[PDB]
């Protein structure tokens, strides 16, 4: 945790805390140098909390004095902090200017507000003055820069309380905090800089939640030794599709093909099983015999001779939801001694009591609707709820990849955020592509929380580099792009 | 080029 | 065979043995030039065996000796040849130093490690002195260059002899060695370059295997006369696929479309024949009615009254492997009286009696896994045996085709090795394309084993003219892609 | 004065001085990383002493833990200050590596050497230890940053206190010292960035000594209004030449007119004043009748009719040194009651007692043997010696522009130095463009200080914008350069 | 660009 | 410009 | 480039 790593630094390591503020001011102005170009030609506002992030904003405002046309600190709080007084203190003797009443036309004055009222230290809601300020300045149209976290958003949640800072850059310290990284919270944040202002990196690296990086994804994509053949990168079985979705099961089984899965072979009742060798004649495309159009417990030795010959088996897809199909999805589950990617339909239907009994692993691909229905909670307690997540991915001995614009997936101990993506991918078909992805570097030897950090990851990159506009894009489209977001990932 | 920043 | 060539050239020729062996240091000192730049600033470690390959790291240490900034050579044999020990002798009469005792750390005061401790001369494994000193360049990072072949890779089969140096470069003399050709011993190689050290060239050209080329690929690609019609062009006629494999024929078919053949025809079990023309609609898929999905012998009139009409028939992906298709296979190769090629489940269920008793030509394509299972070995006793497929192909009169990384064709005469290609290769589909190409080419008026050669070496070309990732490649890109190649090609 | 800043900035202002030291070691990574790129590739050996520079250095040291490949300090001194001392700690408490004695060899294992051994804290020559090791680091052909000054040069002379560290890059704080801006330390402090530690900006900016800026020259060039004639711009009078010395006149003349000066006249004598109007035709030059080719006192009634009608009056170039030439000066700038420009011969002649009797302005524009004759010292004495030339100019009333590689221009109470220029400058005519320059912008109503400091930036400037081998450079070429100089200047 | 430096 | 090597 | 020859 990243508290508890600024009193290791102060108290064990011995930095003096005054040190750690300096640099954490000091960043600020160098990160919105950055940003701005020359600062000289800029009027500061400089809004004060009483704790330690306001403490940053008097190094802020005191290393811009005589730089810069024009500096103002509103201080807002009552108390100061020790380390904030001291900064309070030096900005007054370098001449610094501080008012402590607040006049809603006082931004007309200036171009850029310095948020430093509230960081990880926000406590419930913001009312009165606090939040009166906060409205002016979300009204005021002029460039804001937040120190830590925009004031208003919870660190740990990404949460709004009452009311928040829309910045246009947030400049943090070690770590990019929980708060930055979920919603609303990531869009309060606009662009983000992670500064670095002395903590041991030791501890800086023994953060146990991380967004999932370029780097990180490069280092895990598997090898693709010359003297291979298509056994090499494994095979994947997709047990998808109904009469009702006949598209599901293509979209899966060329998800798994694209990220170099050497063999796919979908079951999928006849005769929609056709559809997809109509379209996509390198995939193999099983017809399971059935009933009504719809996979049932007639089919599970079918199913279960189909997967002997296979290295994963993903299920779900487009499988619809009735009584039969659960029976089928349960029992197959039940028995199968694969590794299981377990999506759509096969996860509303899922009975949880058949994961824990299951040796082989499994990687759960809900949507927090689907999450919802599985745990028996609400879309609003479930969405963004990382603990949760942890919580039955450790129960239940899985990984569970809980989708959305941030994504989370984690096994019970390593918990890792995906931030590639756009609204493109709010269209059905995409989380069908992903599920083959994930199946897909699972045959090539990832292990299930690897292939699913790559194929997140790699899928929101995908969608980012289509050429048109993202609300256009369709699964097809992402399919064609994901060998390039391979290419640029090197 | 990346001692204080990362993006 | 190359060593008798040395032999003649010195024996019959009078070239004197001296004079080949300083060609060869000396085209080692100039292909180093070419890759490093100017040599000036570089030090060089040059590791001597006490073999003829030695010798040649005398003469090249010799000819650095002045103009660049170290040299230094660690011999490493016991005796001498008359040739390394008159080349050792030159090396010290011109000052150079000579070490017989390797330190661990003597890599840290180096930049090129010049390799010529053994070459076709390795005999047996690499134990002891010599093993630590390649595992200590192996693990040093430098830059390495390698006389002749890898040390401890057996030049006639491109095994590792235990261990086996990893070059950035490697000079040849003469010709290519098998051992470059073939895996691992080509990922060893590295970047290769043939010299020419002075055999007279009606040896060098008497050599029976070759590497294909894009001269030879070129001058064999059928003429296009303006005027032309379909028929020009030549008919096929594709027998494959059933109910479980539906794809594979639009595949072949579309294989033979791209290469230029005038006509192609599959002959598909109904309904599975409606998929490709719904795909490609320049196909003619013929329906076959059958009991179950698969051929059978309630076929076979029908088939050979197709066969009538065209010029080839390829037979055999996705056909499905059981007794039905087994016997419908052998009767129908039995007495169909053209040119055949024969893929994937048709090689499966062959009997290779039918081979020897047809008076009509054959291809055979099949990877290490069917050729195992057709010659009743192991995957690891055919995996690049040339000379198991080149007397499978002489006793049974057709052409072979062993897929892999680097693939071999041979009629039993004549033997060619092909390197093209990369691992999106390794992905079902990409073989039914390729039996599509052969079929066309020999419809077009090639020879079997012509037709195979240019096959091999253009639907690997048209892999790596790929844009994006390999690994993302699919056989329907592939397709797109082979008149790209084609073009390239002149 | 700077240390007296950083007293202040501790001790009245209440910046904690270990804030201050922080500063200066961030400010010291983060400017190799702007020359260096990416540091993380990069080895580095932090040599420190006992006193702040050290501390400074165990910062450097600190902030590369973890980042870079590999830290080491080696300490050199004693006793720890208090500052030194924390700074260790902190170094050691983060992992860090500190050995206490230097190895020859241990140069090799690393890319970069940060000089924190000795800063504005040496006192008297380096010997023995110290001086082993800055030899070697010099010898080593590393990379080198030097923290504040390089280590052996006098802070207050740059000079070279026996032996002292060639550095690649020092980052000095708060202001150039004047170390940087003489020779040799000038040349041993290699590219010098000066870093913002957070001292209040008014204390920095009363410092009273200044390096001479294209942002201060930009503001002190006159104005050009439009509606303007040749009198708007003023009227120079060059008394110069003698029979042995024809071309002087020439190039103090077109100095005054390229700088932008409505009108100059020359006096010369017969008929070497006709020299200066066949090379420059907008020149007039005036017959001055001699009896032996050189002014004498026969002439000092002409010229003093010369000068009514003109602003200002230089006076020396080319006139010989004799009796009859220092009786004429010496009259002539005692009964001139215009400003002067003396230079060249006319110093040398000059009785200084004449300066302090005239109630106009004077600008001596001396080199230092010029200036060593006239105080009557030796030219190592008087060489860069900024006091001295302080007390000339403040007791005899007048600007000294004291001339070499860097200049120094003082009317007593502000000292300005100036570092544009090359060696092309180090050659016979350069000197008396500069002459003209100086009288031009004093014609045109800059003062003779703001006049001074123009041009010997100018006249440095135009010599770097030579386009062929500086040592190439002719007064000449320097001439047609000197109106691009201005243009860039804006 | 120049609050930390000057060149 | 083959003479020596062939690639 | 200059092993072989000078210009
Ligand atoms: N919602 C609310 N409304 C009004 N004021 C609030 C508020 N929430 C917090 N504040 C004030 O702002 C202060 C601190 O703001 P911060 O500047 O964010 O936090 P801090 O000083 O770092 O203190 P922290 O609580 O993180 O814990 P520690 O000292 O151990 O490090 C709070 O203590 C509170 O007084
Ligand atoms: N595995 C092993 N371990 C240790 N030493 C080995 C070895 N294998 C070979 N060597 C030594 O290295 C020597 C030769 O190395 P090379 O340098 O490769 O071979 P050569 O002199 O050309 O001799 P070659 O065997 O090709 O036949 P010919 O003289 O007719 O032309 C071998 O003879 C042997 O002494
Ligand atoms: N020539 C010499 N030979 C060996 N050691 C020397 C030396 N000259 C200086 N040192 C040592 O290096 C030490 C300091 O080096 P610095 O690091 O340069 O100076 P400082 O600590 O800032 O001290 P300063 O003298 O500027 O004055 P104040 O504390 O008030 O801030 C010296 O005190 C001395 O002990
Ligand atoms: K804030
Ligand atoms: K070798
Ligand atoms: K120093």
């Amino acid at each position: 945790h990243m508290k508890e790593i600024d009193e290791l630094t102060i108290k064990e390591y011995g930095v003096d805390s005054r040190i750690l503020m300096e640099r954490a001011g000091i960043s600020v102005v160098l990160a919105m140098e950055e940003e701005l170009g020359n600062l000289s030609d800029y009027r500061f506002l400089v809004l004060c909390g009483g704790g330690n992030n306001g403490g940053d904003g008097f190094v802020v405002a005191r290393n811009l004095l005589g730089v810069v046309k024009d500096v103002l600190v509103v201080f807002l709080g009552k108390k100061k902090t020790p380390d904030c007084e001291y900064n309070y203190g030096l900005y007054k003797k370098f001449g610094g200017k501080v008012v402590e009443q607040f006049e809603p036309s006082i931004l007309n004055e200036f171009d850029v507000v310095v948020d430093a009222i509230f960081g990880t230290g926000l406590r419930g809601e913001i009312t009165g003055e606090y939040a009166e300020i906060i409205n002016l300045v979300n009204k005021s149209g002029k460039v804001v820069v937040s120190v830590d976290v925009p004031s208003g958003i919870d660190s740990n949640t990404g949460k709004v309380l009452r009311t928040a800072v829309k910045a246009d850059l947030t400049v943090t310290f070690g770590v990019p905090k929980i708060g930055h990284i979920l919603f609303p919270g990531r869009d309060l944040t606009g662009k983000l800089k992670v500064a670095n202002i002395g903590h041991p990196v030791h501890l800086i690296n023994s953060i146990n939640r991380y967004v999932i990086t370029r780097e990180m994804v490069r280092s895990l994509l598997p090898e693709r030794p010359r003297d291979s053949h298509k056994g090499t990168y494994g095979k994947v079985l997709i047990i998808a599709g109904s009469r009702l979705y006949s598209g599901a099961p293509v979209l899966s089984g060329m998800g798994s093909l694209k990220v170099g899965t050497g063999l796919v072979k979908l079951a999928v009742p006849f005769p929609q099983n056709l559809i997809a060798t109509s379209r996509f004649p390198e995939l193999i495309s099983v017809p399971i015999d059935t009933e009504k159009g719809f996979f049932s417990l007639q089919n599970l030795q079918e199913c279960l001779e189909l997967s002997k010959d296979v290295d994963v088996v993903a299920i779900g897809p487009g499988l619809g939801n009735n009584e039969h199909v659960r029976e089928f999805v349960n029992e197959f589950l039940k028995t199968l001694e694969k590794p299981a990617v377990i999506d759509a339909d096969a996860i509303n239907v899922l009975d949880t009591s058949v994961l824990k009994e299951r040796k082989s692993p499994a990687v759960l691909t809900p949507h927090p609707g689907e999450m919802a229905r599985l745990v028996k909670k609400t879309v609003g307690d479930v969405k963004y709820n990382y603990e949760l997540a942890e919580e039955f991915a450790k129960e239940n001995d899985c990984v569970l990849v809980l989708k959305s614009a941030t994504t989370i997936v984690t096994d019970g101990e390593k918990t890792l955020f995906n931030i590639t993506g756009n609204t493109g991918l709010s269209k059905g078909g995409s989380g069908d592509v992903l599920t083959g992805m994930i199946a897909g570097f699972i045959a090539q030897g990832l292990s299930p929380l690897e292939a699913s950090t790559v194929s997140v990851y790699l899928h929101g990159f995908a969608a980012e580099l289509f050429e048109q506009d993202e609300r256009g894009l369709t699964a097809s489209e992402l399919l064609r792009l994901i060998p390039e977001a391979i290419r640029r990932l090197k | 080029a990346a001692w204080l920043f990362e993006a």
